[PDB]
Formats: structure tokens, C-alpha cells, sequence
């Protein structure tokens, strides 16, 4: 179990991706779903999300914990204080790095609600849910007993046999937090250890590192100016919709997949 | 099939041509006039000169090796058969191909 | 739409013809993603049927 | 949209008890249907959410140990956009005009 | 499945003909319970129709 | 009310049943439900379950 979490977590980076309903208007939400399966026969389903399972905020296997980030600020959350539903609600089975696997009943869509200490946000997809009953008697429930037939579900073993998905440098995000107004110039203060490529629009566009150290900005007084580029690359992401592609990070990696679906009875 | 698409490649402020590749029904568009918006502001801050590198294939379904549908050519059928025989009080149980 | 809409000549076989009447649309204005359209699984199609 | 004193508070939801004057945050009290809603804001008398289809609707208002909530019979019309019938809005896809509330005070 | 499945002679009359094609099926493994089948209440059904 | 109460809850003996879906795979659970009676016109259900109240 080791092998696979840490391969997954030396070049994981959680995101924050693009959400269609974030509770509120539209946003880019950190509990962003961006992939839902729902051909398991019980019901159960495997998708992959921004925020990742299995691990805490320092790399070490806590299962029991859902990890993920806010702004370029890691955090993490206990797995049981966040649920997901349907057109009923569902039973979350456990989470592997993006991968999650939860027992979610028949639904037109997806939606899973983050409740922070004061703000709670959450994020809806507009994907049904397949609940396909196993036979030739159509049950909407499963049947408490009975005969048993050959059944495909998703299984919760965490091994990886014959499927991986792609992992590249993830390319700069955009930070205007960053940008500070100073006297007659702009304070972009990179964070700790960060290197923050400042764009500047103005006479003479300038594009600098500043990475140790903020840079006064003449000539782009003005904020919206500026336009300041966080650039950590700490570890791989996962090739993901919302993300930019940073033409010169080419660095695929195989991600092999857990959850895999499995035959059974 | 999972369908597979590349990260988005944005040339802000300036202009980009997609790069032909080979991939399962591999398709690559390119868009211009286009505005990005992200979490921490607007990503492009230049109105035109914003071309959209998208590139989707698709790829064979990761469950594909457990679950999947087979596809045989099938003709020229063998006959077996499996015979419990007693001849001259010998109770003989064997197969015999017909 | 239709049965062989992905085609491996083994499992384990890397190569694989696609015919999924793939295309990609205007992205909206404001989002960064990858808008596709294309037929629903063949495969899907006719395990419904 | 405001406090117990008249005040501009677009967070707290305001009633009453008998007479007796409370308020209570917006988040705290929340409605469903046959699927959990959404609130957007709420402005005075009305007020504006996001339900998806249903056929009832119900707020359910949880105080420190009574929870009241009152549902009423009456159908939620998830009339689509045009000719492609989709139960959900879609991620993406063409636009076309669309008349929704929206939420200004004006 | 129809009505008089259960027939009793006084509403507070013990005695009752029962025939609900009521029978039994194998436990399934590692799990106590009466796994049983049968029909539908035929009152049930009657009230239905 | 006292009377039926206390007539009930002499020999109550709460337990816990098997229960096909526990929330996570199959198990034993003390909120188990054997019965839910339906015939309510307004929509009530009349139901025991292991647990009393
Ligand atoms: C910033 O500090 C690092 C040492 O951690 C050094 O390697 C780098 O050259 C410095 N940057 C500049 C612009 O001096
Ligand atoms: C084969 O025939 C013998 C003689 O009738 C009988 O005893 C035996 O059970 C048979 N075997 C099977 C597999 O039926």
C-alpha cells in the first residue's frame, strides 16, 4: 500500500479546478469533480476529483483524512466530515489519492459538500449515475438475500494492475493576491521560497523572477498592470481539463490508477 | 473508452499553431479570441492574441483488462461427448469424440 | 454509436482503431477546459440494448 | 437581508416567535425538494434559491433544540432551454437567451 | 395473489386459512435470518386494482 | 402511558441485527430495521426496529 500512495504523492499537487455550481454563482471550487464512473453493477462508483485521499498534508498515509488546497495553500480535512449525494445521498467507501470510491444510489448528477468552519462550498456535476441492477429481475435496491450471480463492482483494493493515467509540471498559475499597490509602484511579494514570474503591461513590458525578493515595478504603477505568475513546481499534477499546459513541461509520468473494477459475486 | 484531453496550451498575447500528433481519433483545434479566467484573476491579460491549443483523443477504458466484449470468428464446430458405457457388466464412464 | 467503436486487437494490445465521431467546440468564454462532443459508447450502446 | 434592528445584513435570515422578534444567519436554515436546493441570497419578503425539480417545498429551520419546518405542495417547473431536453445544465455547449431571476435588489 | 388469501371466519376468530404460496429459500452464507418468498397480500393487490 | 411503558421495557432486551447495506459493506447494526408497514394514507409508516424508544 505504501508504494502506490507515495507514488502518488511525491508528484501529486492538488488543485483547484473550474466548478460549474459552487453553492453559490459559479467559481473555481477545490472539491471540483472532473470525471465520475458509474458502470459498477452494485452501484458503486469511481471517480477522480481535485482533492486527494488516502494521505495527509505532509505525505504520510492517513486514510482516514480527504486532502486538498485552497489558493496555493494545502489543507486537509477528515474524510468522514465531507459527504457526497445524489437524488439521495450517498456512502462514501474510501479515497485513494484522486481517485474516490463511494456507494452513491441512482442520480442525474453528482454534487459533494465541503462545510469549512464558516464556509461551506461544494460542487455539483452534471453526471448521472448508472445504477444498473445485475440479472434479469430489475431491483432499484439491493436484495437483503437471494441467489447469487457473477457480478462486476469496483473493488476498494488499492492495487494498480493494468491502468495509469499521465502526471506533468503543472504550468503557472495566476496570482493576483500577490500583487501589492506601493507608492507610484507595484510590490509583488512572492511567498515563501516561491518564485512568482512578474508579468508587467505597460511601456516596456518586463518579465523578471523576483523569486528571493519583491520587485518596485515603474513604470506600471497601476495594479491591473501587472499580472504576477506563481511558479513553485514542487510536485507533478495530474493532466487535468482546468489546468494550463506549460508548453515547456513536458514531463509525463505514469500514475498508475487505483479501484479498479474487479468480477465477483 | 476514456476519452483523453491534453491540458490546455494558451499562447497569451501571442499566437500558436497546434502540433500534429498521433493518437487514437486524435483531434487538435486551435482558438483564438479567447479571454482565460482563473482563480487568481484573469490568467491572459491581453484582449486578442490569445490562441487556445486543444488536443482530445481517445483512450481504451481503464477497466478495460476486467470488463470487456470479445469478439471470436467462429465456424467448423467439434463434437464431444462424454459416454457412461456398461458392456458385459463393465461399467465404463469415458469420453469419446463423436 | 455502435459495437466497435474502440477496436483492440488484444487486451494487452496497445494499438486500438477509434471511430467516435470526435470534435471539439468553442470553448465559453471565461473557462479553460476542453469542450468535446461525440457519440455515446457503442459498447454502452448495445450492453443498454 | 438585514438584523432584528433594521439594519443592513444580507447574511442573517429574520422571523419571528409569537410575537418575539429573532434572527438567524442565512446558512444556518436551508431548503429541499426531491433534491436538496440551493440558496442564492434573500432580500426582505422574497427570497431566491436554487431548487432543482420537485414537487414540494420545504425549509427546514433547526433552532437549539425545535426544529420547525414547513412544506407545501407545490410544484418546482424545471423548464429547460430549448429544443435538447437536459435535466441538468450542461458544463458546456452552445448559449442561447435564457430568462432566470436574477438577483439584483433592483 | 388475489383476495381471500387469508379467509377468517370472525375478525376476532383465532382460526384462519392461510395459503400465500409462502416457501423457503438457502440462508445465504455467514448471515441468520428466515430468507422466505411468496406472493404479494391478494388484499393488498385487490385495493390496488 | 406509564403502564405500557413500563410493561415494554421490563423485558425490552435491545439487540442489534444483521443489516445488508451498514453503511460500508454488510455488517450487524444496532439500528437495524426488520418491518416498515406502508398503509398509511397520509404517508405515516409504523415501523419496529431493534433500538427502542
Ligand atoms: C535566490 O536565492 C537562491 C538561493 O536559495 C539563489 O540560488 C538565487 O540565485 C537567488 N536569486 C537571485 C536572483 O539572486
Ligand atoms: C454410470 O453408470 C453406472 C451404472 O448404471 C452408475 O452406477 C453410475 O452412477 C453412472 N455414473 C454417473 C456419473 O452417472
Amino acid at each position: 500500500s505504501t508504494e502506490e500512495l507515495f507514488n502518488e504523492y511525491k508528484l501529486t499537487r492538488p488543485y483547484m479546478a473550474r466548478c460549474i455550481r459552487c453553492a453559490v454563482g459559479s467559481c473555481h471550487s477545490p472539491i471540483a469533480i472532473e470525471a465520475v464512473k458509474s458502470d459498477g453493477h452494485d452501484g458503486y462508483v469511481r471517480l477522480q476529483t481535485s482533492s486527494q485521499y488516502g494521505l495527509d498534508s505532509s505525505g504520510n498515509l492517513k486514510g482516514r483524512t480527504m486532502r486538498y488546497d485552497m489558493h496555493g495553500t494545502i489543507k486537509e480535512i477528515p474524510l468522514h466530515q465531507v459527504s457526497l449525494y445524489t437524488s439521495r445521498p450517498c456512502h462514501i467507501v474510501d479515497g485513494h489519492g484522486y481517485f474516490l470510491l463511494a456507494r452513491c444510489p441512482a442520480g442525474d448528477s453528482i454534487t459533494m459538500e465541503f462545510k469549512k468552519d464558516s464556509v461551506r462550498h461544494s460542487c455539483s456535476v452534471p453526471y448521472e449515475v448508472k445504477f444498473n441492477p445485475v440479472g434479469r429481475e430489475l431491483y432499484t435496491h439491493p436484495p437483503e438475500h437471494g441467489v447469487e450471480q457473477a457480478c462486476q463492482v469496483y473493488a476498494h483494493d488499492a492495487q494498480n494492475r493494468g491502468a495509469y493515467v499521465e502526471m506533468h509540471l503543472p504550468g503557472s498559475e495566476v496570482d493576483s493576491s500577490l500583487v501589492s499597490l506601493s507608492g507610484s509602484s507595484v510590490t509583488v511579494t512572492p511567498p515563501d521560497g516561491t518564485s512568482a514570474l512578474v508579468e508587467c503591461e505597460c511601456g516596456g513590458t518586463k518579465i523578471s523572477e523576483t523569486i528571493n525578493k519583491t520587485k518596485q515595478f515603474s513604470q506600471c504603477t497601476k495594479k491591473e498592470q501587472c499580472r504576477a505568475y506563481r511558479l513553485q513546481n514542487d510536485k507533478w499534477v495530474y493532466n487535468s481539463d482546468k489546468l494550463p499546459k506549460a508548453a515547456g513541461a513536458t514531463l509525463k509520468g505514469k500514475l498508475h490508477v487505483p479501484f479498479l473494477l474487479a468480477d465477483g459475486k | 473508452y476514456k476519452t483523453g484531453m491534453d491540458s490546455p496550451a494558451i499562447k497569451c498575447c501571442g499566437s500558436q499553431e497546434c502540433t500534429p500528433t498521433y493518437r487514437p481519433d486524435e483531434q487538435c483545434k486551435v482558438f483564438t479570441g479567447v479571454y482565460p479566467f482563473m482563480w487568481g484573476g484573469a490568467y491572459c491579460f491581453c484582449d486578442t492574441e490569445n490562441t487556445q491549443v486543444s488536443k482530445a483523443y481517445v483512450m481504451k477504458s481503464d477497466d478495460c483488462l476486467a470488463d470487456h466484449a470479445e469478439a471470436y470468428k467462429a465456424h467448423t464446430a467439434s463434437v464431444q461427448a462424454f459416454l457412461n458405457i456398461t458392456v458385459g457388466e463393465h461399467s465404463i464412464v469415458t469420453t469419446v469424440y463423436v | 454509436g455502435a459495437f466497435g467503436d474502440i477496436q483492440s486487437r488484444t487486451v494487452s494490445s496497445s494499438d486500438l482503431y477509434a471511430n467516435t465521431n470526435l470534435v471539439l467546440q468553442r470553448p465559453k468564454a471565461g473557462a479553460i477546459h476542453v469542450p468535446y462532443t461525440q457519440a455515446p459508447s457503442g459498447f454502452e450502446q448495445w450492453k443498454k440494448d
